[PDB]
RNA sequence: AGAACUGGCGAUGCGGGAUGAACCGAACGUAGAGUUAAGGUGCCGGAAUACACGCUCAUCAGACACCACAAAAGGUGUUAG
RNA sequence: GCAGUCAAGCGUUCAUAGCGACAUUGCUUUUUGAUUCUUCGAUGUCGGCUCUUCCUAUCAUACCGAAGCAGAAUUCGGUAAGCGUUGGAUUGUUCACCCACUAAUAGGGAACGUGAGCUGGGUUUAGACCGUCGUGAGACAGGUUAGUUUUACCCUACUGAU
């Protein structure tokens, strides 16, 4: 349930990447298995960027969240990308938050900064985020 | 609007249908005008709305 | 079976003059003049008097003879077109969204616009052919009248208006909305 | 795949079937002239764009034995009965 | 494997919206057989990888017809091969089977395309082990492990260059 569109951002999280869990749902990391809205090309790995919704599995954390597939939203990206104002920027790590298909967050708090692109696209992430960029 | 509904019915509802190519045909037609089915004479009325 | 001779008769009123030469037909009447090119049928026109004209086919098959009666009908339609004219009436049919029809001018082309067809935001434009006049009848709700001397010009102009208002991706038996020809007659 | 009778190919060129061991015509010394076979005579291509009565219009017409394919079932297309 | 004809019946009523028994006519060479014409003074043999083009019996996209088509969703059919038809776990696999994304994850041909293009996991030399069989040497369209992949400077084709 994206609330608008998003200008293209450099992809840095292909399938198989592991990112930190930025919420308090009890999970510690997220293992990306798919990207929503990705295209098709032979041998090309689906990849995600800031603000994308992915399908992920929890590898470390509460056992009730393990061994299952759940949606997730990327909120920080270590790969540098260029904004339309001419600025190249990047974060120190890759992080995500567990969400349902409608975009509602499973947790209730977010630790660390959140990208501006993600906050605008997902209103629920913006509500639980403390500092944007 | 029975008068206006009847007027629109003769163009949209009162038709025949070819059983081989689904072509829309006049209600009094005996053969289909299409060459794909060989001008077959197997026709059925167009089904009415409920 | 190659009939030896097949004949048809064409009647002419008092005020109408007909000039035929090399299968070119011009009909002049009180309401104007019409011209038709018929150099694709191979018929022979002959004049009996000022009130009767005959057209015949010699040594013609079933298919060739069938076109002889068509020639008579086309010439007869021209004769009454310049004497009585043709008048086609259409009615607006809709369930919920009213249909707004108005005449507009675009670079001197005399178009006619249809607005709010099934709530569509798109504007539908239909050109108005030469010799065809469009009026909106009084004391009858949602009626448009097309008049002219040529029956083909009036009929095709009305047909274009009907096809421009066809429903897509819906059950046409339920969504009976559009503009349909309701009466065919003469101006007089 | 296996038999019967005959004619062939194999052992065989020549004219014809565009092309082909077996089909059609015809079997062979070296030449000239005449006439034909099977097959052909719009142009390629030698030879009537000959004559005569009909049939056929196909938005995948049809066009010659062996032979290089088409059926059941249908059409108020057209023709005759 | 794919497509027709006929219509007893199914479909609340109603043969033919969508289906359809008993019968019957075909098409295809992407299955497997039948045959043994070509090659045993040798046409490199499974699959994958890479890359081009072709077929339509059309999965998606464009425009339409039909419905037991109210809407939404779906189903049947037409013109259409222009344009696309994927990422992974197990298996040498073709095949198969799940996970997931997607407008969609359609089926096929090109010497069952493609080894002087690769790769060599499998099959199918010689080493070795096991089970059953054999007195034995040994056998097994049973399992298991280790096992050399050669040459283009010629002609043509193609790509560029005089
Ligand atoms: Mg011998
Ligand atoms: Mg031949
Ligand atoms: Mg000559
Ligand atoms: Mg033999
Ligand atoms: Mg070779
Ligand atoms: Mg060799
Ligand atoms: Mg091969
Ligand atoms: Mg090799
Ligand atoms: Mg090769
Ligand atoms: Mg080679
Ligand atoms: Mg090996
Ligand atoms: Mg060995
Ligand atoms: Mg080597
Ligand atoms: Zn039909």
């Amino acid at each position: 349930g994206a609330q608008g569109t998003k200008f293209r951002i450099s992809l840095g999280l292909p399938v198989g990447a592991i990112m930190n869990c930025a919420d308090n749902s009890g999970a510690r990391n997220l293992y990306i298995i798919a990207v929503k809205g990705s295209g098709s090309r032979l041998n090309r790995l689906p990849a995600a960027s800031l603000g994308d919704m992915v399908m992920a599995t929890v590898k470390k954390g509460k056992p009730e969240l393990r061994k299952k597939v759940m949606p997730a939203i990327v909120v920080r990206q270590a790969k540098s990308w260029r904004r339309r104002d001419g600025v190249f920027l990047y974060f120190e790590d890759n992080a995500g938050v567990i969400a349902n298909p409608k975009g509602e967050m499973k947790g209730s708090a977010i630790t660390g900064p959140v990208g501006k692109e993600c906050a605008d696209l997902w209103p629920r992430v913006a509500s639980n985020s403390g500092v944007v960029v | 609007e029975p008068s206006l509904k009847a007027l629109a019915s003769k163009y949209n509802c009162d038709k025949s249908v070819c059983r081989k190519c689904y072509a829309r045909l006049p209600p009094r037609a005996t053969n289909c005008r299409k060459r794909k089915c060989g001008h077959t004479n197997q026709l059925r009325p167009k089904k009415k709305l409920k | 079976m190659k009939y030896i001779q097949t004949e048809q008769q064409i009647e002419v009123p008092e005020g109408v003059t007909v000039s035929i030469k090399s299968r070119i037909v011009k009909v002049v009447g009180p309401r104007g003049t019409l011209t038709k090119n018929l150099k694709h049928i191979d018929v022979t026109f002959t004049k009996v008097n000022n009130q009767l004209i005959k057209v015949a086919v010699h040594n013609g098959g079933r298919k060739h003879v069938a076109a002889l009666r068509t020639v008579k009908s086309l010439v007869d339609n021209m004769i009454t077109g310049v004497t009585k004219g043709y008048k086609y009436k259409m009615r607006y049919v809709y369930a919920h969204f009213p249909i707004n029809v108005n005449i507009v001018e675009k670079d001197g082309a005399k178009f006619i616009e249809v607005r709010n067809f099934l709530g569509d935001k798109k504007i539908r434009n239909v050109p108005v052919r030469d010799g065809v006049t469009i009026e909106f009848s009084t004391n009858v709700k949602d009626e448009i009248v097309l008049s002219g001397n040529s029956v083909e010009d009036v009929s095709q102009n009305a047909a274009d208006l009907q096809q421009i208002c066809r429903v897509r991706n819906k059950d046409i038996r339920k969504f009976l909305d559009g503009i349909y020809v309701s009466h065919k007659g003469f101006i007089t």
